[PDB]
């Protein structure tokens, strides 16, 4: 079972302070450390921090400026990172990690998307891809769904739930006046549809709000 | 014996931004380098101790880091103030060292210099001298021409110069002219004038005074 | 009784040889090129790992003043903890003839 | 309180020796080193040696020339460097520092600058600058006042003995004929001169001669 959870996302306003947190399940020690990892688009993995929760001690990154502030919870077994005065530095993805003192990170969590941004938490609206009533098939079929007028990131796009992952394509988000657009992409046989039902769930937890949509042919 | 190299021995940086000066050790120390500030004309000052260590009485925005051969002395946000050479020393091995250094220099806006003439005192004639004093303040960038005209014509010489190092107080730089000449010399000429060519105008500010 | 007079009384000198010995070993080192024992707290925790016998090598007296001192400190320290060790004995000793009856 | 004391300047000619010395206060314990750092003029800082008051020993750097020798006086709390048969080469500004035997220089004196020249002492001449009858004026004015024909360095230039920090300006002296020259310069607002007085203090070591002059306007 999920090790370690977090939230998906957090939209912080330059020189305000946000408090993500990591919840962990599964075995626990009193050797045990979370770990801290920044991560910026197109870039590696930056170690932020460490906590010794069976403890409570905390040791930094000394070479980078401390933003951070690691505190834990012994008894709901939640490690938080406390990041204050944030800038547009700051956006990125925090991952946490769960260390046995050995060294070597076990497990991460998912991360948390984290923005720095002046703008608002816009949901995002779906709208459906069916092929036109002009085009012609083969023995596959390609549908997708449109995500767009959205912010902050991400959004996950999901496909009947999981239960139908090869086929998928999810193109990286684009940026147009603070609202970020995003296409899915789904092949199929073109035998088993309609016939067959083909959704497209998508997620967007800055929003808190997961919507699906259908994808019927059109009249 | 240990040997500090501090590279590169300048650093410009714009106000506000971070900087980073290098300190390499050609063996390796631990945690063994300490940091000192060295303003214009003022004696060193302990920044950080041990690589990482803070020293009360210190802006906050000092901090240090590193270990083995490889140290940074990090500056989050520089200012003015912060103008000066930066030196790492270390402690691992009899004898300690200090670093060549490190001069730290902030690039703002463009500024004109203020321009000043000022006559001979009364005090120095009477003692047979006189020097007309000429003061190009506060200007950026450092580089400017100064021209000396007695009574319409150019004169080159008893003129020095003195250029100050960049200010600590607002990033600029600033410079002395002056022209001696003996009370004999001063008496038979009329108008003094003091000319300063800089990037900030395409024409020279001028300062002149009569005798009379 | 004497043995744990003695005992005590070893503890305390060992404590003034180790600070003793950091005190000689900084004035004797320092002066002399490449030598690392040149602060007193690190020179307190050589000589600690010096009477304790432990010698872990990240430091240690490269002149001849400085391994004399290193050498002092060795034997209080090696006199020391064998006079607890023999205070041990005549305790268990003097107990076991207890047990016996006499 | 200033913890190191140091004479601000001797003058010695080529061959002879001078001893300089560093009066300590504050804190004192035996495990003390005064160190002595000598810096050429637009170079850097040259460990020369310490010693150790509370025994004596003294080392010294290996590489340059000998011409030091330290001595400690444990009553007075003084540390003395005797410089031998000084030439050119040896001009310079000679910081007096201690350390805690931990290895780093906790508080530096102000520096003793020595000059090796068979020229003579000369105190300075000090002149006002005050503004031309005809020199306009905006919200700032500009004063200052000329030191010139002293000899050796360096001279201390303060405005209404300190308590006008702002707005100052010491130009670096000139050598012209075993005599230096500069100017100071300071700017108070035109409004406050000269109903509020201004005066510049030169104080000239060398010489033990320090001197005040009042800046007025002409008449
Ligand atoms: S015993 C400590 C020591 C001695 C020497 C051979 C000089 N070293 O390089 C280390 C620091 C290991
Ligand atoms: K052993
Ligand atoms: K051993
Ligand atoms: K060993
Ligand atoms: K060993
Ligand atoms: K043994």
């Amino acid at each position: 079972q999920v090790q370690l959870q977090q939230p998906g996302a957090e939209l912080v306003k330059p020189g305000a302070s946000v408090k993500l947190s990591c919840k962990a399940s599964g075995y626990t020690f009193t050797s045990d450390w979370i770990h801290w990892v920044k991560q910026r688009p197109g870039h590696g993995l930056e170690w932020i921090g460490e906590i010794i929760p069976s403890y409570g001690r905390a040791n930094y990154n000394e070479k980078i400026q401390k933003k951070a502030t690691l505190t834990a919870d012994k008894s709901s077994s939640t490690a938080f990172m406390q990041l204050s005065s944030l800038t547009s530095e700051d956006s990125a993805v925090y991952y946490c990690a769960r260390e046995r003192g050995d060294g070597y990170f076990a497990v991460w969590g998912a991360g948390t998307t984290v923005t720095v941004s002046s703008a608002k938490t816009t949901p995002p609206s779906v709208y459906p891809l069916a092929p036109g009533s002009a085009a012609q098939t083969n023995s596959m079929v390609t549908l997708g769904c449109l995500v767009k007028g959205y912010f902050p990131e991400p959004v996950t796009v999901t496909w009947n739930s999981g239960s139908l992952s090869s086929g998928v394509h999810t193109f990286p988000a684009v940026l147009q006046s603070d609202l970020y657009t995003l296409s899915s992409s789904v092949t199929v046989p073109s035998s088993s549809w309609p016939s067959e039902t083909v959704t497209c769930n998508v997620a967007h937890p800055a929003s808190s709000t997961k919507v699906d949509k259908k994808i019927v042919p059109r009249d | 014996d240990i040997l500090l190299t501090q590279s590169p021995a300048i650093l410009s940086v714009s106000p506000g931004e971070r900087v980073s000066f290098s300190c390499r050790a050609s063996q390796s120390i631990g945690t063994d380098i300490h940091w000192y500030q060295q303003r214009t004309n003022g004696s060193p000052r302990l920044l950080i101790k041990y690589a990482s260590e803070s020293i009360s009485g210190i802006p906050s925005r000092f901090s240090g880091s590193g270990s083995g051969t490889d140290f940074t002395l990090s500056i989050n946000s520089v200012e003015s103030e912060d103008i000066a050479n930066y030196y790492c020393q270390q402690s691992n091995r009899w004898p300690f060292t200090f670093g060549s250094g490190t001069k730290l220099e902030i690039k703002r806006a463009d500024a004109a210099p203020t321009v000043s003439i000022f006559p001979p005192s009364s005090e120095q004639l009477t003692s047979g001298g006189a020097s007309v004093v000429c003061f190009l303040n506060n200007f950026y960038p450092k580089d400017i021409n100064v021209k000396w005209k007695i009574d319409g014509s150019e004169r080159q010489n008893g003129v020095l110069n003195s250029w100050t190092d960049q200010d600590s107080k607002d990033s600029t730089y600033s410079m002395s002219s002056t022209l001696t000449l003996t009370k004999d010399e001063y008496e038979r000429h009329n108008s003094y004038t003091c000319e300063a060519t800089h990037k900030t105008s395409t024409s020279p500010i001028v300062k002149s005074f009569n005798r009379n | 009784a004497l043995h744990w007079r003695a005992a005590g009384a070893a503890t305390v000198l060992l404590v003034i040889v180790l600070l003793a010995g950091s005190y000689l070993a900084v004035l004797a080192e320092r002066g002399a090129p490449g030598a690392q024992l040149i602060t007193y707290p690190r020179a307190l925790w050589w000589s600690v790992e010096t009477a304790t016998t432990v010698g872990y090598g990240d430091l240690c007296p490269v002149t001849l003043w400085g391994r004399l001192v290193a050498v002092v400190v060795m034997v209080a320290g090696i006199t020391s903890f064998g006079l607890v060790t023999a205070a041990l004995a005549t305790w268990f000793v003097g107990r076991e003839q207890e047990r016996r009856g006499h």
